[PDB]
């Protein structure tokens, strides 16, 4: 009835999908075989929640998702692992050769002869959907497939489907930590193309979640099976109002509206406050007033950028479980009282609120605890300009000597595409100044 | 610095067929400027002073004011100021069957103010049509009926019901206006006359007990005159323009349901007229108290008429009122309400200005 | 005979109204099947105001449930009183208004509105004589603000001689629940001023104070809040369903509460609300109720009447009250608190008394008040609005759906004129000598 398509691009997106589709099955009562035994006790209804899982007459549940990596390694793990009997075998590998961390390979050259076979599966899924509400794209700046393919895809999806919400969940490069020498380019080339087509780009940064997993969950040697389980929760909160009941339900077009004043600065940040272990689960109250304040604790942000260096233009809080509105209003009133949390002069009503009744589920083998409450924040701040400027300085240090450009030119990229994309990224750094200047009559 | 006062004038009508069948008595006597009402009961006498008085009671008695006289005394100054560069308004007010439509529009062989206005305007234009001054004239003619707006200058299509209503909106500078309104160009008197015929044929009329041709709608005639003139400047000429809006308004009557034997649509439309006059009255009572130091808020949004005429009752226009009264004794209290609202409208003061179309641009700072 | 059509737009109204039928049915003796299991014979005499008889003395309510999301409608069906509504009266779509007034008015609501008129025209024509309408919506979003205001624009054209009552949850002063509350609350007032006769303004921050300060509730859910709004909704329509000594329809209140056609925004109230402990320590009587009704801390409008003047108020009583005890007490208010009333209305109060009280209270009371302190709510939105519209912050989501900046300026000046219409009256007036 209300259905959302997921697109997982690259190693990152797949390794979050696998984290996501391990959680969506548990909440709704599905085994990895696609079957649903607890339908014995209710007799159908909508527990085969059509937002993610379609259903066949044989009792099997197949998810509405499309994977694509241009490398067979990460997806072949799915066809040979626990979830081989859940996914439609059309899991788009064309990985005779990867993108070599090159936005020129992911966009042009190897991006084609596979970009026309990805639209077919989506168009096949949409024609199974009645109330298609939007897309959810999981990718990463820093690669070729998660930087070029997405740009190439989001252009085409802004033509075939037009005015439908396209929300991204992308891994933003960290200021210090990095796994490649070409993250600045591909992160800069992808914004320039994805800016005029997307609607809200949710950013995450692994340097932050590393610190969260150390300080809070007491994990000093984590890996990517832990990070991607937290990201699995953020999406469950965004999509919870489409599956379970609640008091204030939030459709997808509310994030497109309250958090995006102008069509170019739609770059918010995410949080998940009650990231606690089973031991610290005791000794703590875990109330709304406790969980809401943590979401503004800058050490508990999922992107490394201090909001105390900027100002908030909007903020959306997404509650789950045993939450009462009287506890919410008491909490936002405490934040609007504090002076270390500045708001722009043109947004005195700077809080969107949503509440659900279904608490989060606990994956066995996981790091997170069982809780009756859970919160997800989505904030658009002027602090993000600092991160754009950092990527811009790196771009200039390495483009002035024309380093690594012959790998992009060698894949059909013009030299003027680096000067046109770095000059279009120098406009947005000025836009974030105007939105932070207090008006005067 | 300017405070233009509203020009109030009164017109006494002669006896009607009804007021002659019922041999009603004369109570409204004149001496020139002043108008008095001797009640039949002879318990008190009221008297009022006005800028201008007209006595059409007798076609033979001295002091008989004709169509040409009312024109040359009221409208000709407004034409002079409209050529000067002012906005102008002339609006009628009164009861049912009192001579408002006859005064403004007139009949075929007894023209009112509107045709004479347009004719003298075009005459003065043709007599001042130099290469120094060009003239462009647009007209509109519209109708208020049961709080709905309607365009009079269209040839309606055939249907079971063909009256497409329009909407009123508020432009932040120009003020209230009507969206979807035919503004037709005019070059001479003939097109004006044809459009007037079409509009008076499309207007709403009905037969009621106090006038067989009772207008069931308020009628506004708008003329937008743009005169372009030159000044020897650094480059080409034709760099001054003066715009002027002339609003000629014929309103309906209070229409007591008892006398005006009314049931159904007549009651309905009549009730609408009663709600339009109550609002207008309240706006003329608040504008006459806002010109005496006391601060008051004029309610123009409670009626489309007063909403569109925000700029005329107040604001920026040189405006004039024609109160229409009957001399019979069977309508004393309604005549007196008309005369009291007219004596209060006398106290209104507006701020009229020349529409040079240059303020804030360059010559404002020259000045 | 004085029949009413109820319309419920959004996650708020469909959550309020769903309790409104849990409160009326208990008063008329209807079970969740529609079957009658009551005690008195006065219930069935005027049950036709809200209900219709179906087949076997099963009673189906005249409700209309509208929303742009199926999630709210599933709560009604999978609930206590879900099986009584007409399943052909649940109108819904998908892909909701997105907190956008532009969508519920022009783009999405316009696709679903004619379906809503099909229900309204069938329920009204099936009624002998229509007294008016009743809408429960929340302005602050896009469905209730957009798709509700659009219906009123259309029903007022089809039924211009009937009452259109509205129970609207307004934006709150301190804490927001939607980032674009001002744009949607503003444009709704631009339409409600022109197309309504009674608009009861509700604010959740006040109910949070009622539930905490009076009822001594520490965890008040939305069920409890809407258990208060449904009460006033019942008091206003009590003298049509049960008899009394001095009866009052909807029109008699508005004629006695709306002195000018634009000042039809009221501050409701209910009495007697108390905690479960202090009930055994109180004395139920009119001087104890009138003190709660005229208390500024029992309002739902989030506005202090002591910062203004009551132009006109009303009081609906239910029980075996004494009229001397009623008329004596209302006079005590005006003579004591004469500064909070206007001089050019000598008796600023109306009264009404029903003889059949609420299911478990020997006496109840409902209060309706028109004050100039509603200026404070509109004056706030006008500040938030222009602060955002002067920079054009979120405007491109409203223009992209087929709107213009002029429609944002019209609503600003209208709301600002309504402020001045209330502000002239709030300042004390004085004639020359009088
Ligand atoms: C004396 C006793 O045994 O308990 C009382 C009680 O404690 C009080 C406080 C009741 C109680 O009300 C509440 O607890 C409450 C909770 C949240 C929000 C609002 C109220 C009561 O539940 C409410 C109940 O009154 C009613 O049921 C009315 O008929 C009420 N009915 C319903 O609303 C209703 C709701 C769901 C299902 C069935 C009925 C009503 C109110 C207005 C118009 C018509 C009917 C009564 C006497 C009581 C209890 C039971 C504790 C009060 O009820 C009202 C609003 O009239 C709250 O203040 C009154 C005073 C009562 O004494
Ligand atoms: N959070 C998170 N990030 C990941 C994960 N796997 C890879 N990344 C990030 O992905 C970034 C680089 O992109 P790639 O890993 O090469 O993925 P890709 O999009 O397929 O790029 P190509 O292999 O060149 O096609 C690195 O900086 C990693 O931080 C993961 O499992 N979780
Ligand atoms: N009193 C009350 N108000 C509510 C409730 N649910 C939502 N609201 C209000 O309604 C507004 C949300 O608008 P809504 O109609 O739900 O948006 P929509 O889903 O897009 O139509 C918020 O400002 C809330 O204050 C409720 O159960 N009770
Ligand atoms: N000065 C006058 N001389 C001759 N007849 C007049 C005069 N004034 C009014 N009448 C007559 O009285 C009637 C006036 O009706 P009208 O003015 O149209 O009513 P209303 O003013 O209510 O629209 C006309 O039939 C007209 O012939
Ligand atoms: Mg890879
Ligand atoms: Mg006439």
């Amino acid at each position: 009835m209300r259905e959302c398509i997921s697109i997982h691009v690259g190693q990152a997106g797949v390794q979050i999908g696998n984290a996501c589709w391990e959680l969506y099955c548990l909440e709704h009562g599905i085994q990895p075989d696609g079957q649903m035994p607890s339908d014995k006790t209710i007799g159908g209804g909508d527990d085969s929640f059509n937002t993610f899982f379609s259903e066949t007459g044989a009792g099997k549940h197949v998810p509405r998702a499309v994977f694509v990596d241009l490398e067979p390694t990460v997806i072949d793990e799915v066809r040979t692992g626990t979830y081989r009997q859940l996914f439609h075998p059309e899991q788009l590998i064309t990985g005779k050769e990867d993108a070599a961390n090159n936005y020129a390979r992911g966009h042009y050259t190897i991006g084609k002869e596979i970009i026309d076979l990805v639209l077919d599966r989506i168009r096949k899924l949409a024609d199974q959907c009645t109330g298609l509400q939007g897309f959810l794209v999981f990718h990463s700046f820093g690669g070729g497939t998660g930087s070029g393919f997405t740009s190439l895809l989001m252009e085409r999806l802004s033509v075939d489907y037009g005015k439908k919400s396209k929300l991204e969940f992308s891994i933003y490069p960290a200021p210090q930590v990095s796994t490649a020498v070409v993250e600045p380019y591909n992160s800069i080339l992808t914004t320039h193309t994805t800016l005029e087509h997307s609607d809200c780009a949710f950013m995450v940064d692994n340097e932050a979640i590393y610190d969260i997993c150390r300080r809070n969950l007491d994990i000093e040697r984590p890996t990517y099976t832990n990070l991607n389980r937290l990201i699995s929760q953020i999406v469950s909160s965004i999509t919870a109002s489409l599956r379970f009941d609640g008091a204030l339900n939030v459709d997808l077009t509310e994030f497109q509206t309250n958090l995006v004043p102008y069509p170019r600065i739609h770059f918010p940040l995410a949080t998940y406050a009650p990231v606690i272990s089973a031991e610290k689960a005791y000794h703590e109250q875990l109330s709304v007033a406790e969980i809401t304040n943590a979401c503004f604790e800058p050490a508990n942000q999922m992107v490394k950028c201090d909001p105390r260096h900027g100002k908030y233009m909007a903020c959306c809080l997404l509650y789950r479980g045993d939450v009462v509105p009287k506890d919410v209003n008491a909490a936002i009133a405490t934040i609007k009282t504090k002076r270390s949390i500045q708001f722009v002069d043109w947004c005195p009503t700077g809080f969107k609120v949503g509440i659900n009744y279904q608490p989060p589920t606990v994956v066995p083998g996981g790091d997170l605890a069982k809780v009756q409450r859970a919160v997800c924040m989505l904030s658009n701040t002027t602090a993000i300009a600092e991160a754009w400027a950092r990527l811009d300085h790196k771009f200039d240090l390495m483009y002035a000597k024309r380093a690594f450009v012959h790998w992009y030119v060698g894949e059909g990229m013009e030299e003027g595409e680096f000067s046109e994309a770095r000059e279009d990224m120098a406009a947005l750094e000025k836009d974030y100044e105007e939105v932070g200047v207090d008006s005067v009559e | 610095e300017f405070n233009s006062q509203v020009t109030v004038a009164v017109r006494v009508r002669p006896f009607s067929k009804r007021e002659k069948t019922e041999k009603a008595s004369q109570v409204v006597f004149t001496n020139g400027e002043e108008i008095t009402v001797e009640h039949p009961d002879m318990k008190q006498v009221y008297s009022f002073i006005y800028d201008v008085s007209f006595w059409s009671f007798d076609e033979c008695h001295p002091g008989y004011a004709s169509q040409t006289t009312v024109y040359e005394t009221l409208a000709a100054p407004l034409l002079d100021r409209a050529f000067e560069g002012y906005n102008t308004c002339l609006f009628a007010y009164g009861q049912t069957g009192s001579g408002k439509s006859y005064t403004m529009m007139g009949l075929n062989e007894e023209p009112g103010i509107i045709p004479r206005f347009c004719e003298d305007l075009f005459a003065q234009i043709a007599k001042k049509q130099t290469s120094e001054v060009s003239y462009h004239l647009e007209m509109s003619f519209f109708e208020v009926y049961n709080e709905k707006i309607h365009d009079l200058l269209v040839c309606k299509g055939e249907n079971g019901q063909r009256k497409q209503p329009l909407r009123a909106r508020e432009h932040p500078v120009s003020g209230p206006y009507v969206e979807g309104l035919s503004m037709n160009v005019v070059s001479s008197y003939s097109d004006i006359q044809s459009w007037l015929e079409l509009g008076n044929k499309q207007r709403a009329t009905a037969a009621t007990g106090m006038n067989d041709k009772s207008s069931r709608s308020h009628s506004v005639f708008t003329l937008v005159m743009t005169q372009t003139k030159t000044e020897v400047v650094e480059g080409e000429e034709h760099d001054h323009r003066i715009t002027s809006r002339i609003n000629l308004v014929d309103l309906a009557g209070s229409e007591r349901c008892s006398t005006a034997h009314s049931s159904g649509q007549r009651l309905k439309e009549g009730v609408s007229i009663n709600k339009s006059l109550l609002t207008l009255g309240k706006v003329i009572s608040a504008l006459s108290e806002q010109a005496n130091g006391k601060r008051v808020f004029i309610p123009y949004r409670e009626s489309t008429l007063t909403w569109l005429l925000k700029e005329s009752l107040g604001g920026n226009s040189k405006t004039a009122m024609i109160a229409t009264v009957s001399p019979a004794a069977s309508n004393i209290e309604e005549t007196l309400s008309t005369l009291r609202y007219a004596t209060q409208a006398r106290l209104i003061v507006n701020i009229a200005k020349v529409n040079e179309d240059m303020n804030a641009k360059l010559i404002r700072e020259l000045k | 005979m004085r029949e009413i059509v109820h319309i419920q737009a959004g996650q708020c109204g469909n959550q309020i109204g769903a309790k409104f039928w849990e409160v009326i049915s208990d008063e008329h003796g209807i079970d969740p099947t529609g079957s009658y299991h009551g005690d008195s014979d006065l219930q069935l005499e005027r049950i036709n105001v809200y209900y219709n008889e179906a087949t076997g003395n099963k009673y189906v309510p005249r409700a209309i449930l509208v929303d742009l999301e199926p999630g709210t409608m599933d709560s009604v069906r999978s609930g206590p009183f879900g099986q009584i509504f007409r399943p052909d009266n649940f109108v819904f779509g998908q892909s909701g208004a997105g907190n956008n007034w532009a969508k519920g008015h022009y783009t999405e609501g316009a696709e679903l509105v004619d379906s809503v008129l099909d229900v309204v025209r069938k329920e009204s024509e099936s009624c002998d004589c229509l007294q008016g309408f009743q809408l429960t919506h929340s302005l602050g979003g896009g469905t209730g603000s957009g798709m509700g205001t659009l219906l009123i624009s259309k029903i007022r054209e089809e039924y211009p001689d009937r009452i259109m009552n509205t129970f609207s949850v307004m934006p709150s002063p301190k804490v927001s629940d939607t980032v674009v509350e001002p744009y949607n609350a503003t444009l709704s007032v631009h339409q409600l001023v022109e197309n309504t006769d009674e608009t009861y303004c509700i604010d959740n921050e006040a109910l949070y104070d009622i539930c905490f300060r009076t009822l001594k509730l520490t965890t008040p859910t939305y069920g409890d809040l809407n258990h208060l709004v449904s009460a006033t909704m019942s008091g206003v329509t009590t003298c049509l369903r049960f008899p009394g000594q001095l009866n009052a329809d909807l029109r008699k209140l508005a004629v006695n509460m709306v002195p000018f056609p634009r000042l039809h925004f009221f501050m409701p109230g209910f009495a007697p609300l108390t905690s479960r402990g202090s009930q055994q320590y109180r004395a139920l009587t009119v001087p104890e109720l009138t003190q709660q009704m005229f208390d500024s801390k029992n309002m739902m409008a989030a506005c202090d009447p002591r910062h203004g003047r009551y132009l006109t108020v009303a009081a609906i009583f239910r029980g075996r009250m004494s009229m001397k005890e009623v008329d004596e007490q209302m006079l005590n208010v005006q003579n004591k608190n004469s500064s909070y009333f206007v001089e050019w209305i000598p008796n600023n109060v109306k009264t009404a008394v029903c003889d059949i009280p609420p299911r478990g209270l020997k006496m109840s009371a409902t209060f309706i008040g028109n004050s100039t302190a509603i200026q404070e709510l509109f004056k706030r939105i006008s500040e938030q609005f222009t602060a955002m519209f002067r920079r054009k912050a979120f405007l491109h989501w409203y223009t992209g759906e087929g709107m213009d900046e002029m429609e944002f300026t019209e609503a600003e000046s209208n709301m600002n004129d309504l402020v001045s219409e209330y502000q002239q009256y709030q300042d004390a007036t004085a004639d020359e000598q009088g």
